[PDB]
């Protein structure tokens, strides 16, 4: 039965763990954040095949440059992610995760992911960017970033609701079959 | 509220951590060092390159700090100084991140499928790789749940800057160690 290692890299503000937990627990954790996500397996059937998912989380790692590349080797497909409502995350896929992750694994699919869709539509966060002359990242820049990286799709989704989520992940599992 | 979620995470993550070594080191390590199985000569005696330092780290946890970290519990707000007092014992971390590169490329180029086998074996959701990654996430994650105290303690938390300084130096050490 096919094993899939599965590593969720980008900046502290996509909310790496809270996206895990979200999918794995089936729900917005809401009440308190958990700042751990252990590494994590499970079956999931897709297009009529079972396969077992492993996921792992590196939020605390976003400022160790060489710790950070220890959890890359034999990784089946990477989740770059960034928050929608966080343009220098965007940024950084460019400036920071695409570089080592290809570095290190030049032929590994990415999936790229757009977090915090929920946050995108939001009175208060959009006039919070305004006053730095800001926007959220909308969908045709995702899709101009999934092509300049070679990611093999862009997705955007939204753990609070649930939006596009479990759709993020199957979609890592077709990346590799 | 907010500084008892986290405490308690805290150490709930911790027990977790020190099951997931004990784990580690008796299915995987134990299968090396029994003499019940057949070793690939690629790995035979390389039980050091594998586990690097782990041992050791497990023994600190063990031994120590899970047991004063739940002396804590009620204190989260003093939790910090038990990193500053254990900040010694933190620096396995250092000799463990530099070794892991060569672990890793150990256990592929020369360990095919001993390890799989005996997941099988045993049955474990957690392969010798995700086993000997956590050294590495633990030892970055204790600055995230320090920060999170940070965001809900009064005036009298010192008792944790000092403890995230420490924190944030290990992982940053460990860093700058490796080639
Ligand atoms: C008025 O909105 C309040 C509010 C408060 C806290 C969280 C959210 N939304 C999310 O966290 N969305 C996420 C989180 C991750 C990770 O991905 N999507 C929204």
């Amino acid at each position: 039965m096919q094993a899939i290692k599965c590593v969720v890299v980008g900046d502290g503000a996509v909310g790496k763990t809270c996206l895990l937990i979200s999918y794995t627990t089936n729900a917005f954790p809401g009440e308190y954040i958990p700042t751990v996500f252990d590494n994590y397996s499970a079956n999931v059937m897709v297009d009529g095949k079972p396969v077992n998912l492993g996921l792992w989380d590196t939020a605390g790692q976003e400022d160790y440059d060489r710790l950070r590349p220890l959890s890359y080797p034999q990784t089946d497909v990477f989740l770059i992610c960034f928050s929608l409502v966080s343009p220098a995350s965007f940024e950084n896929v460019r400036a920071k995760w695409y570089p080592e992750v290809r570095h290190h694994c030049p032929n590994t699919p990415i999936i790229l992911v757009g977090t915090k869709l929920d946050l995108r539509d939001d009175k208060d966060t959009i006039e919070k960017l305004k006053e730095k002359k800001l926007t959220p990242i909308t969908y045709p820049q995702g899709l101009a970033m999934a092509k300049e990286i070679g990611a093999v799709k862009y997705l955007e989704c939204s753990a609070l609701t649930q939006r596009g989520l479990k759709t993020v992940f199957d979609e890592a599992i077709r990346a590799v079959l | 509220r907010k500084k008892e979620f986290i405490m308690a995470e805290l150490l709930q993550t911790e027990k977790a951590y020190v099951r997931d070594l004990h784990e580690c080191l008796e299915t995987y390590l134990w299968e090396m060092t029994s003499g019940v199985e057949e070793i690939p000569p690629g790995i035979l005696n390389k039980e050091h390159i594998i586990f690097g330092n782990i041992q050791e780290i497990y023994d600190f946890h063990n031994n120590i700090f899970l047991k004063e970290l739940e002396k804590y519990e009620q204190l989260p707000e003093d939790v910090g100084h038990c990193f500053v007092t254990w900040a010694d014992k933190f620096q396995m971390y250092v000799t463990y991140c530099k070794n892991k590169p060569d672990s890793n490329q150990l256990i592929l180029e020369h360990a095919g499928t001993f390890f799989d086998e005996i997941q099988q074996r045993h049955g474990l959701a957690n392969s010798i790789s995700s086993y000997l990654i956590k050294p590495v996430q633990r030892v970055t994650k204790y600055q995230l749940l320090l920060k999170e105290l940070l965001t809900c303690c009064e005036e009298g938390k010192g008792e944790l800057k000092d403890g995230l300084e420490v924190m944030l130096s290990v992982p940053k050490k460990a860093n700058d160690a490796m080639h």
